[PDB]
């Protein structure tokens, strides 16, 4: 039809591939990293969408921020952010990374991950259900498959 | 009662050495985490953390300070401190209020 | 014969054992975790490791 | 002819995918990101330091076991000769002796590892 | 017997009361008060002078083998003049046993580490001075331990705000986390839940 | 009680103008055209509701009146170094410009801010400045009131300035035109710029004005790139070559369909002379105290050494010589 | 060489920044000519030990109050 048309395709390509393996990085703060591992655990299967763990940031896509970020902590976790190669997403999984949670008033926690690092999905819950924090990385993949990168391109 | 130094005398010479070993140990540490300051700087800081608390008159308080001092020393030496941790000290993000009245009188009460 | 440049050397030890200065062990020091695997997440372990 | 081709194919063909991957991908610099890596805090020394070796022994062991290897891989070669006495001889001595060395360092202790 | 009240036994109680007046005559030089509670736990208050020789002789003597230090705690009373007390909660296996031992410090008054004594306190003493600022004298390492790494004030004093002076967030012009002063969206909201009326007329404090 | 639009937010400077607005606590409202994922850094600048992401299109004025609608502020930071194949210097500096200086007249907007360049010239060698003064005078007859900001050469760690010219390095030797000499620069920090660009959203006597923010010293090209490659402690071995050999390498790295390295333009903008004050305010007026390139230069600079400099400290590097023309 | 410690040692102290060099002279206490304080004192201390070479415990440096004593020490 048109070079448009064509992008259009090539950036579904695209997204396609981003959100079909997305490797969050082993990483876990708190209680909610147990929901987490019982989304690994089988009867979820994170691997089954094609979600594998990596250890060294350099080899992840998402950072799930799943438990209390401290301010003893903060300045790691914005480390390994930073470190992580683009493009890369973060979900804030549980209440204590959403914004503050039952810590919320004090001297030592971050109210919120968002506060250190741009989050792409926040997951209610403390700690969410496993169903719960696969709801959030079906919901990131959802957010992938509208990106149009190639397409603001083309027209830019 | 002395937590150290009997006397203010003994609690200064405590102070200046103290002193001594974070004007020697300012240039390693802007060398070995790689700050955007110079060493000038990194003592000038020291010296202005020191003076903070020059009207102290207690023995005792003296102490304590020097004893968090060597504290602060040893995690710099050590670098358990990071750059994020020592820049802290210079307040780079920080806007001056200011102290006219009339300015705080316009800018809230 | 001493010499200008002989003047600063010593006679050698009676037994072939000389004083050296004390050497420096320089352990490595690695920060196992916070975000490491098995770190648990949220302990920095400083390790000061001999290989 | 056919051993330089296939060898030479196999090269470019890294080297393209090396440079797919480096010139396809949008890329954003800047010195956080390109810092070295260790468990989300900074480096407290150069990873060019000593990095002490606790089985240099049993390097230099392996140097020697590797040229006794040398000497015992014309074997299929030295099978097909009317000396078979000789070279039988020559074989179990070879073999016997590096067998004594290795026994000898593992009682002395050099096949540990140093603390 | 009454189902909604606790069971209480009084061979504990009185074991407890004989080894107390044991203990704080075997100790006269630092022993300053003995009480054994409703709960049956016996509690020794000694001079901040005698906490290695009390706490050795509780692990040593053969009648007293508390080897095991539970807790080391201090709790914060701004009003008495000492404003900290300094908590040692140890176990006797041998004995099946557990006692108390309970000492005082200020701001500027440090007390004396037990590490020679108990190992078990190399952290707990450490955890005590970063919380409260109470310092420990001969102590290996001590330092800050559950604080921020630049982290100013003692948080656990009750004179410490709830949540400090300092918050952090990313400052994107410097490329950094920053600390600032804290502000809040919402203050912290202090319910005043204290009835007018006395609960408990056995702790009336007399006028 | 400020509500400013910031037009150019997903930029260089429009990133520091976004956060010192944040800082301020004045409710911003962030016109973008990018994908989402680039507008993440911008994400994170402001507290809850104080930030206002929405999609705009600089055909579309139903989108700018959109975006114009319930500010007090309008900041124009809108521009680009090279000619799009939609967009060209004209429609960048003047159509697209003026389009939001009269939706803002429109809506009611009480501060209009454009910002410019310090050479904008109408006589420039310079396709972008001649654009530039155009848009100028434009923005001023549709907005009369409206502010004017004309900052110099901008350093900082996303600049196209200190970067491109640390980025020689690929190319082994520095061509320069005249070697460097006949040609003053004086750079200004981003962060001052974008502090003067909030002091002026509420500065009350910045009505009407134009004002040009340069930094505190002016170099010589040549010395200020032998700075550059000082600090990046590379070989600098500079060269010259004339002007019309330079504009062809510039028509060669323009040819790209992504961003071009170089282009026409940015060579002749690179070694035009910059101007002298002469009588416009300055950042001082506005109360921004200019910072020399000298403290806030290893920031940008040190990503560009290899292993052996990583660590080299700031006084290690001579500093340039700053002419008094 | 007494003459070359006492040049070394003016070396230092007029490199030194806070003084005044004209006023700086080899008869002139630190705390009531030029009007150094405790601190500065120390730092001219350890730029002497940087010049020489030679370490000074506290006790010893607390009294170099001119360079006179300075060169006197020196002269160990
Ligand atoms: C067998 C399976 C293995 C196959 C491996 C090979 C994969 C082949 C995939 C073919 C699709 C090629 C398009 C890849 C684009 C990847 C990089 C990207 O997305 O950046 C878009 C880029 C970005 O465009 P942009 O510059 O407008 O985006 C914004 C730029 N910043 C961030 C600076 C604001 O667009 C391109 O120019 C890509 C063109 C590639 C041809
Ligand atoms: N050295 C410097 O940086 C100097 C800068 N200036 C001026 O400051 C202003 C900022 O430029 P700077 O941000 O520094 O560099 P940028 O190129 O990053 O500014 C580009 C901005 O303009 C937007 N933009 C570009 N084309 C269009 C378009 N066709 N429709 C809508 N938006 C568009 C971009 O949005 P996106 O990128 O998402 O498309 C981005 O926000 C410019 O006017 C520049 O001339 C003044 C003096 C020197
Ligand atoms: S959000 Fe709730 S469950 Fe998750 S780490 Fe915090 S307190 Fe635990």
């Amino acid at each position: 039809s048109r070079a448009e048309y064509v992008v259009t395709k090539l950036d579904d390509l695209i997204n396609w591939a981003r959100r079909s393996s997305l490797w969050p990085m082993t990483f876990g703060l708190a209680c909610c990293a147990v929901e987490m591992m019982h989304m690994a655990a089988p009867r979820y299967d994170m691997d089954r969408f094609g979600v594998v763990f990596r250890a060294s940031p350099r080899q992840a896509d998402v950072m799930i921020v799943a438990g209390t970020l401290t301010n003893k902590m903060a300045p790691a976790l914005r480390k390994v952010y930073d470190q992580m190669p683009e493009p890369r997403y973060v979900v804030s999984m549980g209440s204590c990374a959403n914004g503050g949670g039952y810590y919320h008033y004090s001297y030592s926690v971050v109210r919120g991950c968002d506060r250190i690092v741009p989050v792409d999905i926040y997951v209610p819950g403390c700690p969410p259900t496993a169903e719960a924090l696969l709801y959030g990385i079906l919901q990131l993949q959802r957010k992938i498959k509208r990106e149009q990168k190639l397409k603001i391109w083309y027209r830019r | 009662k002395p937590i150290f130094s009997r006397d203010l005398n003994e609690a200064k010479r405590r102070v200046r050495e103290l002193y001594r070993a974070w004007y020697r140990e300012v240039p390693n540490t802007v060398h070995l985490m790689q700050l955007d300051i110079t060493v000038k700087q990194g003592r000038d800081k020291v010296r202005e953390m020191f003076m903070k608390n020059a009207h102290v008159t207690d023995p005792r308080v003296v102490d304590l300070l020097v004893i968090k001092g060597k504290m602060e020393l040893q995690e710099t030496i050590k670098v358990w401190k990071q750059r994020t941790h020592v820049m802290r000290f210079f307040h780079e993000t920080e806007t001056p209020r200011p102290k006219d009245f009339l300015s705080k009188f316009y800018m809230g009460h | 014969y001493p010499s200008k440049e002989t003047a600063h050397w010593k006679p050698p030890p009676w037994n072939d054992v000389d004083i050296l200065k004390e050497k420096a062990v320089t352990n490595m020091t690695l920060n196992f975790g916070p975000q490491h695997p098995a770190a648990h997440g949220v302990l920095r372990l400083v390790l000061e490791l001999s290989g | 002819m056919n051993l330089y081709t296939v060898i030479f194919i196999n090269i470019l063909l890294s080297l393209t995918l090396i440079l797919v991957a480096f010139w396809l991908p949008q890329m954003n610099l800047y010195s956080e990101k390109a810092n070295p890596y260790e468990c989300g805090f900074d480096p407290t020394s150069s990873a060019r330091l000593p990095f002490s070796m606790k089985f240099f022994l049993v390097a230099i062991t392996f140097l020697l076991f590797d040229l006794e290897i040398a000497l015992l891989l014309p074997l299929p070669w030295a099978i097909q000769t009317i000396k078979t006495s000789t070279m039988m001889i020559m074989a179990f001595i070879l073999v016997t002796i590096l067998s004594l060395g290795l026994a000898y360092e593992w009682t002395q202790k050099g096949l540990e590892w140093t603390e | 017997k009454r189902p909604t009240v606790r069971p209480r036994s009084d061979v504990t109680h009185k074991q407890l009361s004989a080894f107390g007046e044991y203990v704080a005559e075997i100790l006269p030089k630092y022993v300053q008060q003995v009480q054994v509670s409703c709960l049956d736990e016996l509690e020794i208050c000694i001079h901040p002078d005698g906490v290695i020789p009390t706490l050795t002789f509780l692990r040593d003597h053969t009648n007293a083998q508390f080897k095991s230090l539970a807790d080391l705690t201090a709790v914060d009373v701004p009003t008495r003049q000492n404003r900290f007390e300094i908590v040692y909660n140890l176990l006797s296996l041998r004995f099946n046993s557990r006692i108390r031992v309970k000492t005082y410090a200020d701001e500027l008054t440090p007390i004396d580490s037990i590490v020679s004594v108990h190992i078990a306190a190399n952290w707990y003493e450490r955890e005590v001075w970063d919380m409260f600022g109470v310092f420990f004298f001969n102590h290996p390492d001590l330092r800050r331990i559950l604080t921020d790494y630049g982290f100013e004030g003692h948080p656990f004093r009750k004179d410490f705000p709830l949540t400090g002076y300092v918050e952090l967030r990313y400052d994107d012009e410097v490329k950094r986390v920053v600390a600032e002063p804290v502000e809040l969206a919402q203050e912290f909201r202090k319910f005043d839940l204290n009835s007018p009326w006395e609960a408990f007329p056995a702790y009336r404090q007399p006028p | 009680g400020v509500v400013a639009t910031v037009f150019g937010a997903t930029g260089f400077l429009g990133r520091y103008v976004v956060n010192h607005l944040g800082r301020m606590g004045s409710q911003v409202i962030i016109p973008y055209r990018c994908d989402v994922y680039d507008i993440m850094h911008l994400r994170l600048m402001g507290d809850l509701g104080q930030l206002t992401f929405l999609e705009w299109d600089a055909r579309d004025k139903d989108s700018i009146r959109k975006a114009v609608q319930h500010s007090n502020v309008v900041i124009n930071l809108i521009g680009r170094e090279w000619e799009t194949r939609n967009f060209d210097f004209e429609d960048v500096f003047v159509n697209i410009p003026r389009a939001i200086a009269q939706a803002s007249k429109e809506a009611g907007v009480e501060r209009f801010i454009h910002v410019s360049h310090l050479n904008a010239s109408m006589k420039s060698s310079s396709k972008s400045l001649r654009s530039k003064a155009v848009g100028e005078k434009e923005v001023r007859s549709v907005f009369p009131e409206a502010i004017i900001i004309r900052p110099s050469d901008i350093f900082g760690r996303e600049d196209r300035f200190l970067n491109h010219f640390a980025n020689y390095r690929w190319f082994l030797a520095v061509p320069l035109v005249s070697l460097g000499f006949k040609t003053v620069k004086q750079p200004v920090y981003v962060a001052d710029v974008s502090k003067g660009i909030v002091n002026a959203t509420k500065d009350p006597d910045a009505v009407g004005k134009t004002f040009a923010f340069t930094g505190p010293n002016r170099y010589l090209l040549f010395h200020l790139v032998k700075y550059i490659f000082g600090m990046t402690h590379r070989t600098f071995i500079p060269y010259p070559l004339p002007l019309f050999v330079y504009s062809w390498i510039g028509k060669l790295f323009g040819l790209s369909p992504f961003e071009p390295w170089t282009t026409k333009d940015k060579v002749e903008r690179i070694h035009i002379s910059d101007v002298m004050p002469t009588d416009l305010p300055g950042l001082e007026d506005l109360g921004v105290q200019p910072t020399p390139l000298e403290l806030k230069s290893i920031e940008v600079l040190r990503r560009h050494r290899t292993y052996r400099w990583l660590s080299s400290e700031i006084e290690e590097t001579k500093p340039a010589k700053t002419v008094n023309y | 060489t007494l003459d070359g410690i006492k040049d070394r040692v003016l070396y230092v102290l007029k490199l030194y920044d806070k003084i005044d060099p004209e006023k700086l002279s080899v008869n002139s206490h630190f705390m009531k000519d030029l009007g150094l304080d405790s601190l500065d004192q120390v730092e001219i201390i350890m730029a002497m030990e940087d010049e020489f070479g030679f370490e000074i415990p506290d006790i010893d440096a607390e009294k170099l109050m001119c360079p006179q004593e300075i060169v006197d020490y020196i002269a160990d």
